[PDB]
C-alpha cells in the first residue's frame, strides 16, 4: 500500500502502461521544458530580443 | 552574415539543458546493466 | 650482465605490468599456429591454470583494477611453463620447412 | 527398499534398495576435498554478511 | 479459410487480450496526437493549451 | 481448495509470483550457452504484456 | 519456433548484434567503431537534405548554399551539421585507426585492408564535398591538389584533363564532383558491411591482446547500451560544435564567391588532410611529394608486416608505447606545420617531422619490439 | 545567507516606521532561532559522524527535528501574517 509499490504496480509493471506513461510525460515535458528554456533565454537577453522592443514600434 | 544566430543560441541552450539531464540517466542505465557484471566474483576449484 | 642487467630485468618486469594482473610471461604470448599447438600439447593442470589466469586478467582489466601487491606474480617465482613445448613445435616446424626446401 | 525422501517436492518417493537404504556408496576411502581459491581475497562470511559500518568507531 | 479459430478457447484469448490491445491503441493515439501536434485534441487539454 | 481455482485468479497469482521478478539461476556443466543474468531477467517479462 | 534464430532476416541481426560474443573487457575506444557507422548514416541523411536544394552549377552553387542557410527552414542547421559531422567523422576515424595500431588489431589483415580502402574512399568523398560549395577555398584547393596530382610524366597531364573535363576546374568538374560525392558513401556503406563481415569470422580484440574466449559476453544488452551512451556523448560534442562554434574548425575564405583570378595569400585543405599536406611539401620534388603522400597513407597497409614482437598489444610493451606516443605527437606537429606557411622555421621542422614519422613507423618500432623480446628473455 | 541577502536588498530599515520595526524584529528573532537550529544540527551531525546516535536512543536529533519543525511552522506564520495577508 506504500507509494513506491503502487507507483510500480499501476504505472511501471505493465509495458503498455509504461509506454502510456512515457507518452504523457513526453507531452507535459515538452510544454514545461519549452516554457522553462524560453524564460531562461529571455532573461539572459533582457531587453535585447525583438519582443522586448516590439512595443516601441507598434 | 548569420540571421540564425539568436535561434541557434536558444537551441543550443535547450541542447545543453537536455544533454545535462540525459547524460547521467543514460550513464546510470549503463552502470545498472553493467553492474550485473562489475560486481562478479570468480573462483577456481583445481582438483589436485 | 652480472650487476644491473638482472636488476634491469626485474625493473622491466615490474614496468611491463602483466605481473599485476596475475599473469605469467607465457600467458602473454600472442597465438600463432606454433603457440596454439604448444597450448594444445599442454597437460590438463597447466592448461586449466593458464585459462583461469587469463580470465582472471580479463576480469581485472574489465573493472580497470589490478591485483593487490602481495598477489603480483614474482619475478623469480615466474615459471616458463610453455616454452619447452613451444621450442619443440618450432623445431619440428623448422625440420618440415627444411625438408620442403630440398 | 521402499521409500526415499527426494523428488524436489519434498516427498518420500519410492526408490530402489541400493540407494534408499544404502545412501553411502561402496567406494572405500574418501579421496580429497579440493579447496576454493578466488581472484581477489573475498570476505566469504556465512553469518550476518561480514560487517556493516561506514567509518571508524 | 479462417475457420480454425472458431472455438471457446480463442474467444477466451480474445477477451484476455481486449485490455492490452486497447491500451496499446491508446498509446498509439496519444503518440500520434503528440507527434503530429494535432489541433483537434490538443485544444481539449488544459496545460498544453499555452502556445495557441 | 482445488475447486476454487479458475483461470483469472491463476493468472493473477502467476503474475504476482513470476512476472517481472528477479530469478535465482544455478547451473552446472557445459553452460556457456546458458545466457547471462540480464537476458534471463529480461525474459521474465513480455514487452507486449 | 522463435523468429530470432530461424527467420532468415532476423538471423543475420541476431548473429551480428544480439547473440554475438564480444570480449568482456573492451574499453570505450571500441565504441568509436560503431560511432563511425552512426556518423556515416548522419552524413548520408544530412547529405540527402542538402541535395533537395543544392544546384550543381558554377553560377548557382554559392547562391544555392546561401539560400539553404537563409531561406530554407532550419537549413543552416542541416548544412552546419553536415560540415561538423564530416569533422567528427574524421575525428572518430583517426581514433579508430589509432586503436587499431595500439592494440595490435592489424593482424586481422583482411579487416585492416578493407579498412584502409574505406579510409581512401572517405578521404576522396570529403575532398569532393569540400569542393562542392564553390567558394574561394574550394576552387583554389581543388586546383592546387589536382595540379600537383598531375605531376606524373606522360600520364598525369591526360589524367588531369580527364578529371577536370576541360582545361582547368570548371562547371563540368563541379557537376561530376557532385555526382561522385553523392555516390561514394554508398560504396562506403557496402565496404563497411564487408568490413564487419570480415571482422565477425574471428571476433573483436581486447586491450590485453589475449584470447578472450575464456570470458565473453553477448553484445546485447551490454554493448548495446554502451554504444548508445557513446552515441549520446558524440551527439553532445557534435551539437556543441554546431550550435556554439559553427565555424571554429572551418575556414573563413570559403565564404567569398569563387573568383578564378583571386589567388589567396594562403591555400590550405581542411584540417584532417593537413598532415599529409605537410608530408607533401616536405620534399622539394613533385613526384617525390605525391609518392611520399601515397606512402604516408599506405604505410597503414604496410603495418601488419612490420610486427616483430611475440606479444600483440602494447599494454605490456613500454618502449613501443613511448615510440607510439612520439608518433602521435609527431602527427600533431605535422598537422600544425601543414596549417603554417612555407617559411622559416617551418620547412626544417616539417622535414624532420616527416623523416621521424617514416623512421618511427618503418624502422624504430620493429627494433623496439625485438629489443623488448630480448629483454623478456625469450629471444 | 539569502535571508542576509534580503536584509541587504530591502527598501527600508529597522528605524523606518512601525512596519519596519515589527517586520525586522520578528524576522531577526526568526533568523537568530534558525541560526541556533542550524548550529544544533551541526552539533548533532558531528556527533553522529563520531557514531553516537543509536537506532533508539538518539534524542539529539529528536530535539533538532522538533526545533526545526518549530522554525518551519513559525516561518509559515510569518509568511501568512506579515508577507501574504496584510501586504
Ligand atoms: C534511448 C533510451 C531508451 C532505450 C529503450 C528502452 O530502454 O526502452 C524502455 C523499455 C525497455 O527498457 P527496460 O529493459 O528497462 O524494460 C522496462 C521493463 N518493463 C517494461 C517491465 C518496465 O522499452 C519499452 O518500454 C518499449 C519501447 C517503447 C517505449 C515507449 C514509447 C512511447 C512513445 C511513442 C511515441
Ligand atoms: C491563511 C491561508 C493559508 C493558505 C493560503 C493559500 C493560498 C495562498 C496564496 C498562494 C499563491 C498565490 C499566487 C500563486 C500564483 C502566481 C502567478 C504568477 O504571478 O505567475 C507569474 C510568475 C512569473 O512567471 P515566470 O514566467 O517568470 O515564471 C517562470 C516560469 N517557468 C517556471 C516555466 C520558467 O510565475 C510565478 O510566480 C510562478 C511561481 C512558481 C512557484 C510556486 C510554488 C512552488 C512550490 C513551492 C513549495 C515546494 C515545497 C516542496
Ligand atoms: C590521450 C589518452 C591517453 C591514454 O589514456 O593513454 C592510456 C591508454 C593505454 O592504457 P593501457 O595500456 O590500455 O592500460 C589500461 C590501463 N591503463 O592509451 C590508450 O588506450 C591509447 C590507445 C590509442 C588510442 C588513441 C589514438 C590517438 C590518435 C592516433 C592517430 C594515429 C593513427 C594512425 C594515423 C595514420
Ligand atoms: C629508467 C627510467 C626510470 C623512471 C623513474 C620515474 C620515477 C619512478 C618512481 C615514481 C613512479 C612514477 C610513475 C611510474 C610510471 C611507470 C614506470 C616508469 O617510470 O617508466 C619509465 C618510462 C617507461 O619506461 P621505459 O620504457 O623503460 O623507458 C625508456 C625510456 N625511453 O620512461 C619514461 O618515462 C621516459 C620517457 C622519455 C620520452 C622522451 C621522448 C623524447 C622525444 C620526443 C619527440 C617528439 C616529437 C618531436 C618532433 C620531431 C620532429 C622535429
Ligand atoms: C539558545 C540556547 C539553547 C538552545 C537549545 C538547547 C536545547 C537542548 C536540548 C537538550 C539536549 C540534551 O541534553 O540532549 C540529550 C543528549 C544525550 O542523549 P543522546 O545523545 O540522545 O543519547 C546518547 C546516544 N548514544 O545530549 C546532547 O545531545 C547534548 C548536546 C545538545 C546541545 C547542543 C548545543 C547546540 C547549541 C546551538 C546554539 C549555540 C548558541 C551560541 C552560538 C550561536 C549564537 C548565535
Ligand atoms: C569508414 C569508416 C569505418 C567504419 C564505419 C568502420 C566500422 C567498424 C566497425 C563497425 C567495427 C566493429 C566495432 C569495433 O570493433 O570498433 C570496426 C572494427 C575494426 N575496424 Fe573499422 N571502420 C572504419 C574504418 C576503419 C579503418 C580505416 C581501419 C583500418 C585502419 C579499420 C580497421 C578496423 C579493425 C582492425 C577493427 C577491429 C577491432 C578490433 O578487434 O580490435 N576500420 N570497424
Ligand atoms: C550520400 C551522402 C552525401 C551527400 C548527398 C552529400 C551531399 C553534399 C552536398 C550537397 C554538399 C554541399 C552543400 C554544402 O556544402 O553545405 C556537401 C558538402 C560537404 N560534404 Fe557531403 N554529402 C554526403 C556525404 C558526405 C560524407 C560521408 C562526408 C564526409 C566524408 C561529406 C563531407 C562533406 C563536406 C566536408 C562538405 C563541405 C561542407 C562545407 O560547405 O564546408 N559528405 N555534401
Amino acid at each position: 500500500p506504500t507509494i513506491p509499490s503502487r507507483l510500480y504496480s499501476l504505472l511501471f509493471r505493465r509495458t503498455s502502461t509504461f509506454a502510456l506513461t512515457i507518452a504523457v510525460g513526453a507531452l507535459f515535458f515538452e510544454r514545461a521544458f519549452d516554457q522553462g528554456a524560453d524564460a531562461i533565454y529571455e532573461h539572459i537577453n533582457e531587453g535585447k530580443l525583438w519582443k522586448h522592443i516590439k512595443h516601441k514600434y507598434e | 552574415s548569420e540571421p540564425e544566430h539568436d535561434h541557434r543560441k536558444r537551441m543550443g541552450l535547450k541542447m545543453l539543458l537536455m544533454m545535462g539531464l540525459l547524460l547521467p540517466l543514460t550513464y546510470a542505465m549503463k552502470r545498472h546493466k553493467w553492474s550485473v557484471l562489475k560486481s562478479r566474483k570468480l573462483a577456481y576449484r583445481p582438483p589436485k | 650482465s652480472s650487476k644491473w642487467l638482472d636488476g634491469f630485468r626485474k625493473w622491466y618486469y615490474n614496468a611491463a605490468g602483466f605481473n599485476k594482473l596475475g599473469l605469467m610471461r607465457d600467458d602473454t604470448l600472442h597465438e600463432t599456429e606454433d603457440v596454439k599447438e604448444a597450448i594444445r600439447r599442454l597437460p590438463e593442470d597447466l592448461y586449466n591454470d593458464r585459462m583461469f589466469r587469463i580470465k582472471r586478467a580479463l576480469d581485472l582489466t574489465m573493472r580497470h583494477q589490478i591485483l593487490p601487491k602481495d598477489q603480483w606474480t614474482k619475478y623469480e617465482e615466474d615459471k616458463f611453463y610453455l616454452e619447452p613445448y613451444l621450442k619443440e613445435v618450432i623445431r619440428e616446424r623448422k625440420e618440415r620447412e627444411e625438408w620442403a626446401k630440398k | 527398499m521402499y521409500y526415499k525422501f527426494s523428488s524436489f517436492t519434498q516427498k518420500l518417493a519410492g526408490a530402489w534398495a541400493s540407494e534408499a537404504y544404502t545412501p553411502q556408496g561402496l567406494k572405500p576411502v574418501s579421496t580429497e576435498a579440493p579447496p576454493i581459491i578466488f581472484a581477489t581475497p573475498t570476505k566469504l562470511t556465512s553469518s550476518v554478511t561480514a560487517y556493516d559500518y561506514s567509518g571508524k568507531n | 479459410m479462417l475457420s480454425r479459430f472458431l472455438g471457446p478457447r480463442y474467444r477466451e484469448l480474445a477477451r484476455n487480450w481486449i485490455p492490452t490491445a486497447g491500451m496499446w491503441g491508446t498509446v498509439g493515439a496519444v503518440g500520434l496526437v503528440w507527434a503530429t501536434d494535432w489541433r483537434l485534441i490538443l485544444d481539449w487539454v488544459p496545460y498544453i493549451n499555452g502556445k495557441f | 481448495r482445488i475447486q476454487e481455482v479458475d483461470a483469472q485468479m491463476l493468472r493473477d497469482i502467476c503474475s504476482k509470483y513470476f512476472y517481472d521478478q528477479c530469478p535465482a539461476v544455478a547451473g552446472y556443466g557445459p553452460i556457456e550457452q546458458l545466457p547471462d543474468y540480464n537476458r534471463i531477467r529480461s525474459g521474465m517479462f513480455w514487452l507486449r504484456f | 519456433t522463435n523468429m530470432r534464430k530461424t527467420h532468415p532476416l532476423f538471423k543475420i541481426i541476431n548473429h551480428s548484434f544480439i547473440d554475438l560474443p564480444a570480449p568482456s573487457n573492451i574499453s570505450s575506444w571500441w565504441n568509436f567503431g560503431s560511432l563511425l557507422g552512426v556518423c556515416l548514416m548522419v552524413q548520408i541523411i544530412t547529405g540527402l537534405f542538402l541535395a533537395m536544394h543544392y544546384t550543381s552549377d558554377t553560377m548557382t552553387a554559392f547562391s544555392s548554399v546561401t539560400h539553404i542557410c537563409r531561406d530554407v527552414n532550419y537549413g543552416w542547421l542541416i548544412r552546419y551539421m553536415h560540415a561538423n559531422g564530416a569533422s567528427m567523422f574524421f575525428i572518430c576515424l583517426f581514433l579508430h585507426v589509432g586503436r587499431g595500431l595500439y592494440y595490435g588489431s592489424y593482424t586481422f589483415m583482411e579487416t585492416w585492408n578493407i579498412g584502409v580502402l574505406l579510409l581512401f574512399a572517405v578521404m576522396a568523398t570529403a575532398f569532393m564535398g569540400y569542393v562542392l560549395p564553390w567558394g574561394q577555398m574550394s576552387f583554389w584547393g581543388a586546383t592546387v591538389i589536382t595540379n600537383l596530382l598531375s605531376a606524373i610524366p606522360y600520364i598525369g597531364t591526360t589524367l588531369v584533363e580527364w578529371i577536370w573535363g576541360g582545361f582547368s576546374v570548371d562547371k563540368a568538374t563541379l557537376t561530376r564532383f557532385f555526382a561522385f560525392h553523392f555516390i561514394l558513401p554508398f560504396i562506403i556503406a557496402a565496404l563497411a558491411i564487408v568490413h564487419l563481415l570480415f571482422l565477425h569470422e574471428t571476433g573483436s580484440n581486447n586491450p590485453t591482446g589475449l584470447n578472450s574466449d575464456a570470458d565473453k559476453i553477448p553484445f546485447h544488452p551490454y554493448y548495446t547500451i554502451k554504444d548508445i551512451l557513446g552515441i549520446l556523448i558524440m551527439f553532445l560534442i557534435l551539437m556543441t560544435l554546431v550550435l556554439f562554434f559553427p565555424d571554429m574548425l572551418g575556414d573563413p575564405d570559403n565564404y567569398m564567391p569563387a573568383n578564378p583570378l583571386n589567388t589567396p595569400p594562403h591555400i590550405k585543405p581542411e584540417w584532417y588532410f593537413l598532415f599529409a599536406y605537410a608530408i607533401l611539401r616536405s620534399i622539394p620534388n613533385k613526384l617525390g611529394g605525391v609518392l611520399a603522400l601515397i606512402l604516408s597513407i599506405l604505410i597503414l597497409a604496410l603495418m601488419p608486416f612490420l610486427h616483430t614482437s611475440k606479444q600483440r598489444s602494447l599494454m605490456f610493451r613500454p618502449i613501443t608505447q613511448i615510440l607510439y606516443w612520439i608518433l602521435v605527437a609527431n602527427l600533431l606537429i605535422l598537422t600544425w606545420i601543414g596549417g603554417q606557411p612555407v617559411e622559416h622555421p617551418f620547412i626544417i621542422i616539417g622535414q624532420l617531422a616527416s623523416i621521424s614519422y617514416f623512421s618511427i613507423i618503418l624502422i624504430l618500432m620493429p627494433i623496439s619490439g625485438i629489443i623488448e623480446d630480448k629483454m623478456l628473455k625469450l629471444y | 545567507i539569502l535571508q542576509a541577502s534580503e536584509y541587504f536588498e530591502t527598501s527600508f530599515s529597522i528605524s523606518d516606521g512601525i512596519y519596519g520595526s515589527t517586520f525586522f524584529m520578528a524576522t531577526g528573532f526568526h533568523g537568530l532561532h534558525v541560526i541556533i537550529g542550524s548550529t544544533f544540527l551541526i552539533v548533532c551531525l558531528l556527533r553522529q559522524l563520531k557514531f553516537h546516535f543509536t537506532s533508539k536512543h538518539h534524542f539529539g536529533f529528536e530535539a533538532a527535528a522538533w526545533y526545526w519543525h518549530f522554525v518551519d511552522v513559525v516561518w509559515l506564520f510569518l509568511y501568512v501574517s506579515i508577507y501574504w495577508w496584510g501586504s
